[PDB]
């Protein structure tokens, strides 16, 4: 338990130094850094880590979710579009949006009932989440279990804390990831794939430098 | 004690509640290898139960001491596990798709003979998976992998845990050993399905020599339909 | 015919209703349903060798559910496909 | 002491050394059993002493056929060379034949001594002890094997099974090649004479 | 000492000593199993050792042919020596397997017998063989024998001889190792043996960096 303990790795490394005086560990994913000082309130400590496990996790889905048919399209999967940030153009095709390019699977064609569909499911969900539904009731905001356990991998507390910190540190590298890609995708306009790609052959003019000059105002 | 188990303990017990998941499978009481015409003779007097899936079957005069029989179970766990293993990835391609795409050779027994083609080996078909062309390689990584794996099996034991049946947190997540006497139940079911998968193995050794494939010889023959 | 897509349909809603019959995920003889759908417990006076308590009665009840459920699935997508 | 297959290793706590020629090379446990090492002794005796006969039949023909003082066909096509009689039919009499000898040899084996007095004649007998090793008249006509062993047997025995061993390996590696090789064990020979290096494993395929 | 801080598993104590251990691969709760004390430390040596040999050899008929004193068919780059048959082949009198299953064959002979040496310290001083019991005989710590044979020259009378000698070679070795290592990066990228790129540095200092491709 080197994480959990008052001697932790931290973010600097070995060489840290000043460590906040809150951050006494007992959280998953504690690197002491609190640079900005904005969850000096322990209900808006409370709040940040909320966010943050939440938007961990839809960032590990994201990612995934960008990735896969990429590199599904680019293994040798046909699809309408495979693009991340083209994708959902397929909505407006004549061929329409179909799972893995087959005419039986989904071939959704409007784009009004799948919004409809969705803000009905999501509201039901996240009004779960915040008050307790079907699948059980609130007794942590962030960790339920129970149904959403099934297996019951967090039956042990030290596992449980184990795993609270694989969990939250994928998904800030999955968030980092989302980051990247968002702007990668604005900067060079082509797949994450496809910078990778670039970067494989020819790194020293395949990188950030060689588009460094398409924003100089004028 | 997880939610899986008390789970298996109401569904997945193969004895009612009242009764205890010994005594069909261990005892005095065990089916025996010729049923009801079994005599006391044939079975050994060392073969006394009290070890999952006997049937007092040792018509030659193996086993009878001790260390033997806990060997020969040994190699009798492994070898089933392994069949259980093989079989499995034995007909798995050949159902997902038996067409006989350049990169696939779904045929269990000829896709040996598809690394030395120009296509290679393409996982589901697909150019982009893996795309092996060199043995040597292939070779190589077996060679490493398993001697690691199987130098950590026989050396990197925890002195406290069974060799064959380790348990604890990794190669029990689900926590299925709670309880002994259930433990014990799937143990007897673990050797029986791995003792069907060796005979599964053995037929299939047979009937590739014989006959074409599996799906035909079950589809195109003796199941005319 | 074995092959074929109304075949499969009609062993699959078979299964799926045989499947949440036996585990509870559905009415059955011992195990009834509350007026807010709870699945409580119930007793009866049948004895069955399956151990989580799935019967005969049962069994007949949610295969002649599956044969129903098969055949109006069935019928709808060759209407309307 | 004795020599060790695999120096500075212990020997398998199975072989004392009593057996002749034991060497301690037991890798993977298959003596373990005390009982199986008698099986398992006989049925290496019986096929070292036919993988001899088979050696000296597979080799000293097909030489004296290469230094040309004898015209024995190849070994390989021996079998389906015409012959006087039917090639089942001598299947079927040595099989006859040899069941009087296989049921001494299982008798003797289950039972040692129980089949070492002449049917027809109870007088002639033989005047084996060890279990495989009749002696006699019969199978021992120059009353060899009967001797009090200080260190006279032991050796014997051991260069005995060592001649076997190397003849197994010797008509696996004819076989073999054989199949390998479309040609004689003399055409290998004379190959791995001229040129040891270019001809090879490799040199075929 | 050694750039980062040190944890005091290691002291100086032993030959070749420096510190620079991040990880600690050594703490005891790290360490087990296959991790033994004596072993590492001789994995070490010995990886070092080999990287002597594979350093000098894969220059040493690069550097005789330019010098001007070894047969020119011999500057065949190092790769194409048989190493990897696929990127090249070089002639010899019998085929590469051959002189593969011969050199497996007497590397099994004397990776066994210093295997036993390490294992049991009477390995090839007390065993059977013909006279070379008494002409194999165990000195010292299995990594540092020496012997009969080992010790024709009979250098290193002093101890502190020995430790400066000692250290020399453990750097000698993490040296080399590097350099092999820089061989297979510059082979795998520019597709040439590193003496051609110690000529290209040579003639053009600007020439590349990594490969541009
Ligand atoms: C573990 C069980 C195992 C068994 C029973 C077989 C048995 C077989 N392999 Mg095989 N292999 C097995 C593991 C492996 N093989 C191979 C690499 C190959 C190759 C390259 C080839 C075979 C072929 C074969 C088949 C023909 C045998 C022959 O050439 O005569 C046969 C089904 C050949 C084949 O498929 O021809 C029809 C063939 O070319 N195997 C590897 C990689 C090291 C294995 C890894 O464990
Ligand atoms: C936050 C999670 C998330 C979200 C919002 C999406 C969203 C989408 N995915 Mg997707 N996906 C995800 C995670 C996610 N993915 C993950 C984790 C995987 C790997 C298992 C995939 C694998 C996947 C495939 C294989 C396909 C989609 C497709 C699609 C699109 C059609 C949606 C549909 O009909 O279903 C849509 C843009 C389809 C598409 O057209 O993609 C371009 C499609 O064929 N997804
Ligand atoms: C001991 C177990 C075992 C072994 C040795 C193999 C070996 C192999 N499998 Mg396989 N497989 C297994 C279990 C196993 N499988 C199981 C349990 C499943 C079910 C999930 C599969 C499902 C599977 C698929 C779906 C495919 C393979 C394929 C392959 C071949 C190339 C893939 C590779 O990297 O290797 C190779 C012969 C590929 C192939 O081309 O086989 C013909 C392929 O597409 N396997
Ligand atoms: C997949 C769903 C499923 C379904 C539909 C059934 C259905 C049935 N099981 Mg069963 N069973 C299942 C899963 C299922 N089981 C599983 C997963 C196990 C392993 C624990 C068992 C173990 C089991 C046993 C041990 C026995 C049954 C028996 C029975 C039958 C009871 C008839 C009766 O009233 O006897 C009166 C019934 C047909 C009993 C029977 O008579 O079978 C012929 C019986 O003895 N089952
Ligand atoms: C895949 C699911 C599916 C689909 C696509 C359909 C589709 C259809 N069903 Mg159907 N059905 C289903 C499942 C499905 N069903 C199931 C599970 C059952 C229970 C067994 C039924 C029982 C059922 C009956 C009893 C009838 C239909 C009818 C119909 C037709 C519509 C007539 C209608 O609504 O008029 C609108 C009616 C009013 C507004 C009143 C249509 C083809 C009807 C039909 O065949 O008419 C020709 C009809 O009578 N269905
Ligand atoms: C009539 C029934 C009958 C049958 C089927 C046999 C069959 C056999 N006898 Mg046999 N035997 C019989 C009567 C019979 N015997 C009688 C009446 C006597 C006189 C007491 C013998 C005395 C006899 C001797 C002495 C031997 C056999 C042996 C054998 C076996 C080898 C012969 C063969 O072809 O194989 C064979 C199983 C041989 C054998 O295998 O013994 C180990 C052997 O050595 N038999
Ligand atoms: C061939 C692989 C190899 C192996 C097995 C080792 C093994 C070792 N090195 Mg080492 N080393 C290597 C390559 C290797 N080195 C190379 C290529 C360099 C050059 C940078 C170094 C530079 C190096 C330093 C500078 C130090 C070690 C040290 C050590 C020891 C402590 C590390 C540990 O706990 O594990 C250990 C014996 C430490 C030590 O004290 O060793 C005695 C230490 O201070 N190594
Ligand atoms: C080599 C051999 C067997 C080898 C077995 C080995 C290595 C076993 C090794 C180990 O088990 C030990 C010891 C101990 C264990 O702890 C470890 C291992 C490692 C497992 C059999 C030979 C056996 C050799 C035999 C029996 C030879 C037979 C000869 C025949 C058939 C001749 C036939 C012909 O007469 C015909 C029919 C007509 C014409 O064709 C002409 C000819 C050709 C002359
Ligand atoms: C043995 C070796 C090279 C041997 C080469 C040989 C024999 C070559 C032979 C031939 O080429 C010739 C001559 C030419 C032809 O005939 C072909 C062959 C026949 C092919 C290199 C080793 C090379 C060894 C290397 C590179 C080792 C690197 C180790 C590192 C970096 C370790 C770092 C750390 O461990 C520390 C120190 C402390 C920890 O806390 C943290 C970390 C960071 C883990
Ligand atoms: C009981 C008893 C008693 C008394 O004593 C009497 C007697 C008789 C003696 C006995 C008996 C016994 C027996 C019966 C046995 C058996 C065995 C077996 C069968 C095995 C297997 C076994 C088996 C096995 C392992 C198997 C394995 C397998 C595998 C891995 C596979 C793999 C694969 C795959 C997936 C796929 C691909 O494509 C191909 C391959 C690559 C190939
Ligand atoms: C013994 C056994 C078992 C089981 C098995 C099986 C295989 C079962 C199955 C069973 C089944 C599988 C059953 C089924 C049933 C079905 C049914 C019962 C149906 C009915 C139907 C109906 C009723 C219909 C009707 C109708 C309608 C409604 C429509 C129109 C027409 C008509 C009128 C006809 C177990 C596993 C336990 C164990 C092992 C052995």
């Amino acid at each position: 338990s080197i994480w959990y303990g008052a001697d932790r790795p931290k973010y600097l490394g070995p060489f840290s130094g000043e460590t906040p005086s809150y951050l006494t560990g007992e959280f998953a994913g504690d690197y002491g850094w609190d640079t900005a000082g904005l969850s000096s309130d322990p209900e808006t400590f409370a709040r940040n880590r909320e966010l943050e496990v939440i938007h961990a996790r839809w960032a590990m889905l994201g990612a995934l979710g960008c990735l896969t048919p990429e590199l599904l399209a680019k293994s040798g999967v046909k699809f309408g579009e495979a693009v991340w940030f083209k994708a959902g153009a397929q909505i407006f095709s004549e061929g329409g949006l179909d799972y893995l390019g087959n005419p039986s699977l989904v071939h959704a064609q409007s784009i009004l009932a799948i919004w409809a569909s969705q803000v009905v499911l999501m509201g039901a969900v996240e009004g779960y989440r915040v008050a307790g539904g079907p699948l059980g009731e609130i007794t942590d905001p962030i960790y339920p279990g129970g149904s959403f356990d099934p297996l019951g991998l967090a039956d042990d507390p030290d596992t449980f804390a184990e795993l609270k910190v694989k969990e939250i540190k994928n998904g800030r590298l999955a968030m980092f990831s989302m980051f990247g890609f968002f702007v990668q995708a604005i900067v060079t306009g082509k797949g994450p794939l496809e910078n990778l790609n670039d970067h494989l052959a020819d790194p020293v003019a395949n990188n950030a430098w060689a588009y460094a000059t398409n924003f100089v105002p004028g | 004690m997880t939610g899986i188990a008390e789970w298996y303990k109401v569904y997945g017990k193969s004895v009612a509640p009242d009764q205890d998941a010994r005594a069909p499978y261990y005892g005095p009481n065990r089916p025996l290898w010729k049923g009801p015409f079994t005599k006391p003779k044939d079975v050994p007097e060392y073969l006394k139960g009290e070890y999952p899936g006997d049937y007092g079957c040792d018509i030659f005069k193996l086993a009878r001491l001790p260390a033997n029989y806990a060997r020969l179970r040994t190699q009798e766990l492994m070898n089933g596990r392994w069949a259980m293993l093989g079989i499995t990835g034995c007909l798995t391609p050949e159902l997902i798709n038996s067409n006989s795409t350049p990169g696939f050779e779904p045929v269990w027994f000829n896709t040996g003979a598809q690394i030395f083609s120009d296509a290679g080996i393409d996982y589901l078909g697909v150019p982009g998976f893996i795309n092996a062309h060199s043995l040597f390689a292939v070779i190589v990584v077996q060679a490493l992998l398993m001697g690691l794996a199987e130098y950590a099996r026989i050396k990197f034991v925890p002195e406290g845990a069974d060799p064959f049946y380790p348990g604890g947190k990794t190669f029990d997540p689900l926590g299925f050993s709670s309880d002994p006497e259930i433990l014990a139940e799937l143990k007897v079911k673990e050797i029986k399905n791995g003792r069907l998968a060796m005979m599964a193995m053995a037929g299939l050794f047979a009937q590739g020599a014989v006959t074409g494939v599996s799906p035909l010889q079950n589809l195109h023959d003796w199941l005319h339909l | 015919y074995i092959g074929s897509s109304t075949n499969l349909i009609m062993v699959a809603s078979t299964t799926l209703m045989l499947f949440a019959g036996r585990f509870g995920l559905a009415p059955s003889a011992n195990r009834k349903s509350t007026a807010g759908l709870k699945l409580v417990d119930r007793d009866s006076g049948l004895q069955t060798g399956d151990p989580a308590g799935f019967t005969a009665t049962d069994t007949l009840a949610c295969g002649a559910l599956g044969h129903v459920i098969g055949v109006g699935i069935v019928l709808g997508l060759k209407a309307t496909a | 002491d004795r020599p060790l297959w695999f120096p500075g290793s212990k020997a398998p706590e199975w072989l004392d050394g009593s057996l002749p020629g034991d060497f301690g090379f037991d890798p993977l446990g298959l003596g373990s059993d005390p009982e199986l090492l008698k099986w398992f002794v006989q049925a290496e005796l019986v096929h070292c002493r036919w993988a001899m006969l088979g050696a000296a039949g597979i080799f000293i023909p097909e030489a004296l056929t290469k230094a040309g003082i004898l015209n024995t066909p190849s070994w390989n096509v021996a079998g389906d060379q015409q012959y006087f009689a039917d090639p089942t039919t001598l299947f079927v009499i040595e099989l006859i034949l040899f069941a009087w000898a296989e049921g001494r040899r299982w008798a003797d084996i289950v039972n040692p001594g129980c089949v070492n007095v002449d049917p027809v004649f109870p007088n002639n007998k033989l005047t084996g002890t060890d279990v495989g090793y009749p002696g006699g008249l019969w199978f021992d006509p120059l009353g060899w094997g009967q001797t009090k062993d200080a260190k006279k047997l032991k050796e014997l025995r051991t260069k005995e099974i060592k001649n076997g061993r190397l003849a197994m390996l010797a008509v696996l590696g004819a076989v073999v090649q054989a199949n390998y090789t479309h040609t004689g064990p003399i055409d290998n020979l004379l190959a791995h004479l001229a040129d040891p290096g270019h001809n090879t494993i490799f040199a075929l395929s | 000492f050694a750039s980062k801080q040190s944890l005091s598993y290691l002291d100086g104590t032993l030959p070749g000593d420096y510190g620079f251990d991040p990880l600690g691969l050594m703490d005891p709760e790290g360490a087990g199993g296959f991790i033994d004390p004596q072993w590492l430390p001789y994995a070490e040596i010995i990886n070092g050792r080999f990287a002597m040999l594979g350093a000098a050899g894969a220059i040493a008929p690069e550097v005789l042919g330019r010098i001007g004193l070894i047969p020119q068919e011999t500057a065949i780059p190092w790769f194409q020596s048989g190493v990897i048959p696929p990127v090249g082949n070089y002639s010899y009198w019998a085929d590469p397997y051959t002189l593969f299953v011969l050199e497996m064959a007497l590397m099994g002979f004397a990776e066994h017998r210093r295997a036993q040496d390490y294992y049991k310290p009477g390995s090839m001083g007390k065993q059977y063989f013909l006279g070379l019991e008494k002409f194999l005989g165990g000195s010292g710590n299995p990594a540092y024998p020496g012997g009969p044979i080992f010790n024709f020259l009979g250098f290193g009378k002093n101890e502190k001889e020995l430790q400066e000698l000692k250290v020399k070679e453990v750097k000698n070795g993490r040296l080399a190792m590097m350099a092999v290592l820089g061989y297979f990066t510059q082979a795998i990228f520019t597709g040439v043996g590193p003496f051609q790129n110690l000529l290209d540095h040579l003639a053009d200092p600007v020439h590349n960096n990594v490969l541009t491709n």
